[PDB]
């Protein structure tokens, strides 16, 4: 078996280039909480905030366009439809609402979660939505007739994230017990368990083509291939935590944002960290506010937005010098247990 | 029996009632269920402890005791078949497996623990797991078993303080040609393995001297001789290594500066000199 | 017997082969393996009949400062004013 | 016990190949 | 110096009860199956009525040991400190915390 881990050496993974900061952006008065980003024509994204707004920034220039009010509590999560021109934002005010971009009012309100809902995901054919929160339960609705149609029960525990995809497991659900769940929506129940985590789960990404899907947890952030659901790689990781957020690149880069401020990308085929950078605070914030609450890819995939807790945007470029001259990143030791 | 029915029926009603507000607090659950048992009624007990493995399952206090009250009145093929819903559902854990383990001691069973330790090695636990399954066939015997035994469990820690134990033990048989079989097998698969393995630790000063000491207690004067030249090799009257060591270490102790290495310059010449000369 | 017996050993063993052959490499080596408080002694009275490397093993409790203070003092005054310095500490 | 978990389930399928497909 | 991990202490009571079974059975010799149903595929086991008694019988004196030895240290514990001022049991416990915590 070991014979293969010497032949293990004989990979030596996907070059990849170095991550610097390009902008950064102020404005928002509370933490940033979510970031979404128009999934047609990158021309600009939303920004949840603890002070309850939601602000449209212009991607280009990074300009202001239009704030939207609407929440009376923080916005936990958003969603922009790649299908319709329709904004889903949810907060800690148990509430979730469309946002018609067109006219950009608020259209219909989602009734029925018990407690503060943290998270959004838009189906990807069906005209669904699936939403979940402290309720430990994932609702999905009618987008059309907001009836909550199925209600998934589950995890034994808070849900901090909830994702969709359009063949079998169509819900991924990933809670505070340490359990990523596969659900069948049509029979109602779970079709597979992810158990391997220590502790919470606070952030789960799809990887936009390979169909497999990225967790994390304090020091571990997994892999795991859907359908058959098994284990795929693992990330090589120091302590690193807390994992707030992962990002899938198109290129095979993922992103780890921290609770620590350190920002850490990956290769997503290898599991090998191949940098790490941390974040400059701000002119007069605390060591506490270095942080990162969010991130994502825009869809070309070269510029990264990650809000942080001190109340900033920072969109993250991708160096065009890079090549070998001198990138080389953590430089690959494969350790043994 | 009124004063009895009314206590035990009183009981049952502020119990649940704490239990029905806080669904956790397992310290509660054990004393209730503590409760149950010493009124003599296996049923309520077992389910209450059932009830408790929802709230919590990865809570050990509780999978413990539910062991106890299972083995104090001695239900046997229940804290049996228990024990397959146990460690199966978290095995990894440590205290559960031994639990398991030295009560099928005291049921004197060895075919149980024999297989037992047949997965528990075969979940590749690690280093104070695997102990005390080499260690316990040195209660048993399985001197044909247990060099099977380090077979596999180098294979589990492919590391060589774990090969010390094997050429420790394997003199303690009494055999020296199972014993010396491995170190020629310690040429050709440790070599393969650390020299195609980069890399992971394996040749060391300390490997070097397992060859050495084992042809003197053979009292061989070529096999020591093969093994420096096969060692050095691979490194990155009869007083002349006396002077080669010597000046090696004399010449190896580093010197940084210029007095430095000219104050070894008078070592290692007075060594030459009372023992290529040119190039030196 | 390692360091405990092996010292009971050890002791005359310096003694009688210091008294034998009197090369340098080698007895020096002796004295390396010898070294894992007297045996300090021993060795630096060898040493002065490399001087300064002497030096540095005895600076390598009050007795022994005393000592390698004359011994400095045997390879001339300078030093052992410097000597102090490390002595108070 | 032992119809309940298997050695493979704990260890990784690309962590051997980086060009598995999936 | 230190802590232990909940592992390598379990490792160390398996060791303790190993000793302690093994002096039983000592101390016994100087006083001096597997069928598995047709039908269903149930497992059954024969057993000795002996050394499950005795197994019990090891089992809650160990708890009754280790019960009293913490209700010693119970009893020691609040008759030693009386130096500040406390105005219940339960005050002077949390304070011998404090004192656990320098």
């Amino acid at each position: 078996i070991v014979n293969r881990y010497e032949k293990l050496l004989s990979q030596r993974p996907e070059w990849h280039a170095p991550w610097k900061l390009s902008r950064v952006i102020n404005g928002h008065l509370g933490w940033v909480r979510c970031v979404a980003i128009d999934p047609v024509d990158n021309e600009w994204f939303i920004t949840g905030s603890n002070d309850t707004t939601m602000k449209v920034w212009d991607l280009a220039t990074g300009k202001l366009k239009t704030t939207l009010a609407g929440h009376v509590m923080t916005v936990r999560d958003v969603a922009v439809s790649d299908r319709h021109p329709y904004l889903f934002s949810v907060s800690e005010d148990k509430t979730v609402k469309c946002w018609d971009l067109e006219k950009n009012q608020i259209i219909r309100d989602y009734y029925g979660h018990l407690s503060g809902v943290r998270t959004v995901s838009i189906h990807p054919t069906l005209d669904l939505i699936a939403t979940a929160g402290r309720d430990s339960v994932i609702k999905l609705w009618d987008m059309r007739t907001r009836i909550p149609v199925i209600t998934l029960v589950g995890h034994k525990g808070p849900i901090n994230q909830v994702q969709c995809t359009p063949v079998d497991p169509q819900v991924v659900s990933s809670s505070t017990d340490a359990t990523v769940r596969l659900w069948d929506v049509v029979a109602g129940k779970t079709m597979k368990v992810l158990t391997h985590h220590k502790r919470s789960v606070r952030a789960t990404a799809l990887h936009p083509k390979e169909f497999s899907v990225a967790s994390a947890c304090t020091d571990d952030i997994r892999s795991w291939g859907l359908a058959e659901g098994s284990l795929l790689t693992n990330f090589e990781s120091e302590k690193t935590g807390i994992i707030n957020t992962l990002s899938i690149n198109q290129d095979d880069v993922l992103f780890a944002g921290g609770d620590n401020g350190v920002l850490s990308f990956y290769d997503y085929k290898s599991g090998h960290k191949y940098q790490s950078l941390a974040t400059r605070e701000m002119v007069g914030s605390l060591e506490g506010e270095r942080s990162v609450l969010c991130s994502t890819f825009d869809k070309t995939g070269l510029r990264l937005i990650t809000g942080e807790a001190d109340k900033s945007i920072k969109i993250w470029k991708q160096d065009e010098t890079a090549t070998k001259e001198s990138e080389p990143g953590l430089a690959w030791n494969p350790n043994l247990s | 029996l009124e004063e009895l029915r009314e206590y035990q029926r009183r009981k049952r009603t502020e119990y649940e009632g704490y239990l029905k507000r806080n669904r956790l607090d397992m310290g509660q659950w054990i004393r209730y269920a503590q409760f149950e048992i010493e009124q003599h009624d296996m049923r309520r007990a077992r389910s209450i402890f059932e009830r408790a493995l929802l709230v919590d399952s990865s809570f050990i206090p509780l999978w413990i005791r539910y062991i106890d009250a299972e083995l104090k009145v001695k239900c046997i093929n229940h804290a049996r078949n228990l024990m397959n819903r146990a460690i199966s559902t978290l095995p990894r854990v440590d205290k559960l497996w031994y639990k398991y383990l030295i009560v099928e001691e005291s049921l004197n069973n060895v075919e149980i623990v024999r297989s037992l330790y047949t997965k528990w090695c075969s979940l590749e636990p690690g280093v104070n797991a695997w102990n005390s399954f080499v260690d316990f066939e040195i209660r048993q015997k399985n001197w044909n078993g247990v060099r099977e035994i380090y077979s596999k469990y180098v294979m589990a820690h492919p590391q060589m303080q774990t090969w010390l134990k094997w050429v420790r033990f394997e003199n303690r048989h009494g055999n020296t040609e199972f014993t010396r079989s491995v170190y020629s097998l310690a040429i050709d698969t440790v070599a393969n393995l650390q020299n195609l393995q980069i890399w992971s630790d394996m040749e060391v000063a300390k490997l070097v001297n397992s060859f050495a000491h084992w042809e003197a207690a053979q009292q061989e004067y070529e096999r020591s001789s093969a093994l420096y030249q096969i060692a050095i090799e691979k490194w990155p009257x009869x007083x002349x290594x006396x002077x080669x060591x010597x000046x090696x270490x004399x010449x190896x102790x580093x010197x940084x500066x210029x007095x430095x290495x000219x104050x070894x310059x008078x070592x290692x010449x007075x060594x030459x000199x009372x023992x290529x000369x040119x190039x030196x | 017997f390692p360091p405990e017996i092996q010292y009971e050993l050890w002791i005359e063993y310096l003694e009688v082969a210091t008294s034998h052959q009197l090369s340098p490499e080698h007895i020096r080596f002796l004295f390396e393996k010898a070294l894992k408080k007297t045996i300090f002694i021993a060795y630096s009275v060898f040493e002065e009949r490399l001087i300064s490397k002497s030096i540095e093993i005895l600076r390598r409790l009050q007795l022994w400062r005393m000592c390698i203070s004359k011994a400095e003092s045997t390879l001339g005054p300078s030093v052992t004013r410097e000597l102090y310095q490390e002595c108070i500490q | 016990i032992a119809k309940n978990v298997k050695l493979d389930d704990f260890i990784p399928k690309r962590q051997s190949n980086f060009e598995l497909s999936v | 110096r230190g802590g232990i991990s909940y592992d390598q202490l379990a490792k160390l009571s398996y060791e303790k009860t190993l000793r302690n079974l093994a002096t039983q059975t000592q101390n016994s010799s100087k006083q001096d199956k597997v069928q598995k149903d047709t039908k269903t595929g149930k497992i059954t086991i024969a057993d000795d009525d002996k050394l499950v008694n005795k197994l019990a019988v090891s089992l809650q004196s160990e708890s009754k040991k280790r019960y009293e030895a913490r209700k010693r240290q119970m009893q020691n514990a609040k008759t030693l400190y009386g130096v500040e001022s406390f105005i219940n049991d339960k005050n002077k416990q949390f304070n011998e915390k404090l004192s656990r915590e320098s």
